[PDB]
């Protein structure tokens, strides 16, 4: 059907988070994996960039073990940047 | 166009010319 | 466009290029003329032969040397002769073969090379600068273009110093004439054909058009004139009025035409 | 300074609407103009596409004179499509 | 030789249809994007067997 | 065109030549392709080299 | 040099010559914009061709 | 002329040349980093090649 | 032919020859990874060069 960048973002953050939840306590290790799975499920305009790139970066640098919930809650509002390149 | 002016390369054939003429002068001399 | 939107004019008739940005604000009648962004350069000078082009392949040193060699062979023969004639024959053989080969190389090189084919070639070389007008549909096209070649060209043009952009068409053409073919002017095919048909006729258009678009007569959105004007343009198109008109102003009275 | 396509979308719809409000009864005629102003104000990842393309199309095809409010209210949730193409 | 006349094809819509202006603007967008050019090259030239 | 005027189809996309007679009944989007009437012949198998 | 060039050019008869010869017959489709163009044409050459 | 052709260069230059000719077919592995590189590539030449 | 094509001659003295000749002096920067590479190098040639 039709693509929506906004819907893609809101889906992206949620799928990333829900993915990281199974990985609790190792959470800081798996950010990119879960970001891959989320980019797959929510789709992306550029396969390299992913659904939301800025959120991924924010999570990667912020997320600490077991600190997940607060980290995600802080990072989910973050600007995704340009989903072209 | 790349103007050639190949004079260096032709110079050798000029040299074998001069050599041939030298030997020619030699034969002309030994004859007379 | 401004006069049309703000109602200072009821209609706009001019070589107005049809663009999406303009189609959003105004209404464009069906295109009355076809054009495209094209390349204009200075036509290469036909010939400057002299008598020197004959002495070009064989160096001046070789001519002096072969003259002295000639008189040397003569004075050697003046003083056995078989090897002289043989050696001289071999000598002049190598020389005529060399002259033939070198001249062949000259003509081959001259017939082999072409200055410019398309726009892509312009993108691939830094030797010949090129540019467009300070404003208008061509510049905007290059700016907004996501296509590789055109993108590269825009980056180059905007970044290059001194500025490659000109204020008027006549200025750009003048720059084409003065630059000895070091400057190329990007302008719509129409203007290119027109300038190419006017004396001194030192300028020419190379390759095809970068894009395919057309001019049009513009009317304010929701104006009563729009449909009559459009249908009229169609009438003129089918009747051949447009063809005959273009031939009238462009080609027919062309001095070099 | 990231653009964040979702924020870009909300801005796009908002600026289009606020612009069309100035033109009463002519709303269906000025859709593209106001969309131009909105693409200018909110920025765009692709200058051709604009901030939100699907919303623009939705408005153009839906909006009728004096029908502004409801039409916009219906069109503002629509998917914007591909912002890079 | 050349072409006898200069004309073009088009997408046709009923007069007063809602689709008309969107279709038109779409054709313009596709035109500047080079979609028309690339498509024509796709079907005509690219697979062209005559060289 | 008939299908469009009499409402059996909402849109027509095809190599439909734009004509005034057609432009009177329906609406044409800006032309998506340019063409013209041209002549097609059989290509000569060879060309005489000449003296 | 000529032999190294290997350039081959193919001449054409264009449109104007075609009106002037009876040797090569020529035609268009049974209907459509081309036939209609020739029919309604007030231009000399095309007129002759139509006749 | 013949010997000029013999010592004449430019049989093959770049990757772009493969994109510019349909005469010589070319390919990659059924899987692995190369195919995926061509797949996800947004840059012109490689994109064309992938298509 | 060979005049039309011309040619290019590319010589290489490589690395070891610098170790084999005292005619051409050679050196590196006062500091940095290159100098350190030559210093700690356990390879014969580079060792000699450093010496
Ligand atoms: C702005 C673009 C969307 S576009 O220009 O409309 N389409 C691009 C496409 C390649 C194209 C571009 C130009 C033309 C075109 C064809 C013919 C003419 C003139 C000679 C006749 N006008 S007309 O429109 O065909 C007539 C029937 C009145 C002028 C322009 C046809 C197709
Ligand atoms: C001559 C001028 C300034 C006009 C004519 N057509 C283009 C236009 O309609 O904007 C402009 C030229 C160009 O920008 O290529
Ligand atoms: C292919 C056909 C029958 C169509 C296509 N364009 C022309 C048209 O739109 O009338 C017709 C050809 C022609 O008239 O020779
Ligand atoms: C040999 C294979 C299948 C491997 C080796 N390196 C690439 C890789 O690491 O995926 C693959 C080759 C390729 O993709 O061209
Ligand atoms: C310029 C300097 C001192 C730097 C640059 N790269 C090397 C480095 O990053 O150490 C050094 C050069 C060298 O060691 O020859």
């Amino acid at each position: 059907g039709p693509a929506d960048c906004c819907r893609m973002k809101e889906c992206c953050t949620d799928r990333v988070n829900e993915c990281l939840q199974r990985y609790s306590g190792r959470e800081d290790k798996f950010v990119s994996f879960c970001y891959q799975e989320a980019t797959v499920t929510c789709g992306s305009f550029n396969e390299i960039v992913g659904c939301c790139y800025g959120y991924q970066m924010c999570m990667i640098r912020v997320v600490k073990p077991n600190s997940l919930s607060g980290a995600h809650e802080a990072c989910k509002t973050v600007s995704c940047g340009n989903p072209c390149a | 166009k790349t103007s050639a002016l190949s004079l260096s390369n032709v110079a050798g054939v000029f040299y074998i010319l001069v050599g041939g003429l030298g030997l020619a002068m030699l034969v002309a001399l030994i004859e007379f | 466009v401004g006069e049309l939107v703000y109602g200072k004019a009821d209609i706009a008739i001019a070589p107005l290029t049809i663009t999406l940005v303009r189609e959003e604000v105004i209404d464009f009648s069906k295109p009355f003329m076809s054009l495209g962004i094209s390349i204009m350069i200075k036509k290469p000078q036909k010939s400057k032969p002299g008598v020197f082009s004959f002495l070009d392949p064989l160096a001046y040193e070789i001519w002096m040397a072969i003259v002295f060699a000639y008189i040397l062979v003569s004075v050697v023969l003046f003083l056995s002769a078989r090897i002289v004639a043989g050696v001289w024959w071999f000598f002049t053989l190598i020389i005529i073969s060399s002259y033939t080969a070198n001249l062949a190389a000259f003509l081959t090189v001259e017939r082999m090379v072409s200055p410019i084919e398309s726009a892509e070639d312009l993108s691939k070389q830094t030797e010949i600068a090129y540019g467009t007008l300070d404003s208008g549909s061509t510049k905007e096209f290059f700016r907004r273009s996501k296509i590789a070649v055109f993108d590269k060209m825009w980056t180059y043009m905007r970044s290059a110093e001194p500025s490659v952009f000109v204020r008027t068409t006549a200025e750009g053409v003048a720059r084409v004439r003065k630059s000895k073919g070091k400057y190329a002017y990007l302008l719509e095919s129409t203007m290119n054909e027109y300038i190419e048909q006017r004396k001194p006729c030192d300028t020419m258009k190379v390759g095809g058009n970068l894009d395919s678009k057309g001019y049009g007569i513009a009317t304010p959105k929701g104006s009563s004139l729009g449909t009559p004007v459009n249908l009229a343009v169609l009438k003129l198109s089918e009747q051949g009025v447009l063809d005959k008109l273009k031939n009238k102003w462009w080609y027919d009275k062309g001095e070099c035409g």
